C-alpha cells in the first residue's frame, strides 16, 4: 500500500498508546489518593452496620 | 375507695401527658461525618480496555 496508510495507522497507534500511558499515570495517582484518604469508592474498609443497634428502651434509663 | 389492681394491669405500658419538652439530643451527639459521594452516571466500556501492558482489550 501507499505511504499514507502506514503514516495514518502509526498516528492512530501513537494516539491510543499515549492516551493509555496518560490513563495509567492518572490511575496510579487516583489509587494513591484513594488509599491515603478513604473518600473514594476504593479502599472502603468495613465499619459496623448501624442497623444492628437496638434502640429499644433498656432495663435501665441511662444507656 | 381504693380498688386493688388485677393481674397484668400494673405491668401495662401506659401514656403520660407531660409538659416537659421532648429532649432534642439526649445523647449529646456530635455531627455525623459527611458520607462519601455516591456513584452517578452510566457505565462506559474501559477506555482502550484493561490497558494491562501489551494487551489491547
Ligand atoms: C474459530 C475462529 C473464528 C474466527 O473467525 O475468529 C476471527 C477472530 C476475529 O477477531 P478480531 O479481533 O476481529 O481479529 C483479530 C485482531 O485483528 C487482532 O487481535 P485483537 O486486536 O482483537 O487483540 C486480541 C487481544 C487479546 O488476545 C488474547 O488475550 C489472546 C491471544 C490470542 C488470541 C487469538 C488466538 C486464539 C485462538 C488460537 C490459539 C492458538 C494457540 C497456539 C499456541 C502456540 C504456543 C507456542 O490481544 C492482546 O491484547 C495482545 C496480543 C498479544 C499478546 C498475546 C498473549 C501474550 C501472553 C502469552 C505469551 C506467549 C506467546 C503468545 C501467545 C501464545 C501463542 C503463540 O480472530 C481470531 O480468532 C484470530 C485472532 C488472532 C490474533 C493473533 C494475535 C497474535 C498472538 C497469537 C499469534 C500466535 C498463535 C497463532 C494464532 C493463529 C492460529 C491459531
Amino acid at each position: 500500500d501507499g505511504p499514507e496508510k502506514n503514516y495514518e495507522k502509526t498516528m492512530a497507534i501513537l494516539q491510543i498508546e499515549a492516551e493509555k500511558a496518560e490513563l495509567r499515570l492518572k490511575e496510579l495517582e487516583v489509587r494513591r489518593l484513594m488509599r491515603a484518604r478513604g473518600d473514594g469508592p476504593w479502599y472502603q474498609y468495613p465499619t459496623i452496620d448501624k442497623a444492628l443497634i437496638d434502640h429499644s428502651p433498656k432495663t435501665t434509663p441511662d444507656n | 375507695g381504693w380498688v386493688r389492681p388485677d393481674l397484668g394491669e400494673l405491668s401495662k405500658v401506659t401514656k403520660v401527658k407531660t409538659d416537659r419538652p421532648l429532649p432534642e439530643n439526649p445523647y449529646h451527639s456530635r455531627a455525623r461525618p459527611e458520607p462519601n459521594p455516591e456513584a452517578e452516571g452510566d457505565l462506559k466500556p474501559a477506555k482502550h480496555g484493561s490497558r494491562l501492558f501489551f494487551w489491547t482489550m
